[PDB]
């Protein structure tokens, strides 16, 4: 239905920990993702949650939690590198499990 | 992943120019979408497809034409460009679930 | 008491016409309470029973959306069997899903189910763990494999072990 | 409310 991304810009340093938050509106069940985009590329799958463990890890040291009660998919990562500079967007499944993207959250990692 | 592959790359159209995109994929995914994204902000779902020969309206239809003759081909058409066309367009397939992304298309339609 | 939802997907390809004919009957414990047919004139869920009379139109509407789209499913499916059996194209065949939700008297989930039957044999079935799958024959295992890869069974979980529920605990209100 | 979509055979 929809993903809220409520910071549309982070900037931070390298070899800081990042926290990129998600929140979800979904009367069913939630199917979350997080994925990455790259200048002149497409999105990359970064991780997802289906069930199960609300801690999931993810491709180069992003893992994710899922919390039900506060409607929530927040990203996270120990130590950024410069080339973690990206737009990040959080994802529900919907109909015919077609993707619903968030607005995204650019990171820059001085 | 070049597993979802675009053509053409880069497009430049007049306005009233019919434009056709195509989308090849290797993944033997059922499903494919045609997402748009503006200024590299959301992805919006335009067309989308439950396997060769089905063709679905998503979100943002108006404009556009769809055609799924294969398994691994799914092309969108836009019929008369717009200027309000003009974005980068995404090819995805899935087999439930996660989908895969193409590269990206750029289209510009001049005004 | 011990209470249970169980929907029925079942689609017929026929020689020459391009759609399978697609049922889906819904049951809440014995009764059958739901039902779509794609012979009908007008296709969309309708109601078995009275207590089902309550339900808005928005309810049915998007029931009769998602049921459009399990056609289409079956219709792809269909054809990638006939690959995997190595079956000439024209002939009859039946692909039938069964899921859903067994709860105790406490409401909760006991026992949920995602099975597959392909011309009346079995195909695959997720097991009780609700995180393995019991594929019949060597075709199944071509199955099993991808949604071991894709991670099918946490993503049906997530649906039996929620919404299933959840939705049973209202219809049982509402008979 | 129905199953989600499923995934490909």
């Amino acid at each position: 239905q929809s993903v809220t991304q409520p910071d549309a810009r982070v900037t931070v340093s390298e070899g800081a920990s990042l926290q990129l938050r998600c929140k979800y509106s979904y009367s069913a069940t939630p199917y979350l993702f997080w994925y990455v985009q790259y200048p002149r590329q497409g999105p990359q799958l970064l991780l997802k949650y289906y069930s199960g463990d609300p801690v999931v890890q993810g491709v180069n040291g992003f893992e994710a939690e899922f919390s039900k009660s506060n409607s929530s998919f927040h990203l996270r990562k120990a130590s950024v590198h410069r080339s973690d500079s990206a737009v990040y967007f959080c994802a529900v499944s919907g109909f015919a499990s077609a993707l619903t993207f968030g607005s995204g959250t650019k990171v820059i990692v001085l | 992943e070049a597993a979802v592959t675009q053509s053409p790359r880069n497009k430049v159209a007049v306005t009233g120019e019919k434009v056709t995109l195509s989308c090849n994929q290797t993944n033997n995914h059922n499903n494919m979408y045609w997402y748009r994204q503006d200024t590299g902000h959301e992805l919006r779902l335009i067309y989308y497809s439950y396997g060769a020969g089905s063709t679905e309206k998503g979100d943002i239809p108006d404009g556009y034409k769809a055609s799924r003759p294969s398994q691994e081909n799914f092309s969108l058409t836009l019929e008369s460009a717009t200027p309000s066309q003009t974005s980068v367009y995404f090819c995805a397939s899935g087999g439930g679930g996660t989908l895969y992304f193409g590269a990206g298309t750029r289209l510009s339609v001049l005004s | 008491g011990p209470h249970s939802m169980r929907y029925y997907e079942t689609a017929t390809s026929r020689r020459g016409l391009g759609e399978p004919r697609y049922t889906s009957v819904g049951y809440v414990d014995d009764k059958e309470f739901v039902r779509f047919d794609s012979d009908a004139e007008n296709p969309r869920y309708e109601p078995q029973v009275p207590w089902m009379e309550q339900e808005g139109p928005e309810y049915w509407e998007r029931i009769t959306q998602v049921a459009k789209g399990q056609e289409q499913w079956f219709r792809v499916n269909l054809r990638t069997l006939l690959g995997y059996y190595n079956q000439s194209a024209g002939g009859t065949h039946t692909l039938q899903r069964m899921y859903g939700c067994d709860v105790g008297s406490d409401g909760r989930l006991l026992r949920g189910y995602e099975q597959f039957a392909y011309d009346g044999c079995d195909y695959i079935a997720l097991n009780e763990d609700l995180r393995t799958w019991t594929a019949a024959d060597m075709a199944a295992q071509i199955t099993r494999r991808k949604w071991e890869q894709a991670g099918a069974a946490e993503y049906y979980r997530a649906y039996l072990e929620g919404e299933c529920v959840e939705w049973l605990h209202r219809y049982l209100k509402n008979g | 409310q129905l199953s989600p979509f499923p995934f490909d055979l």
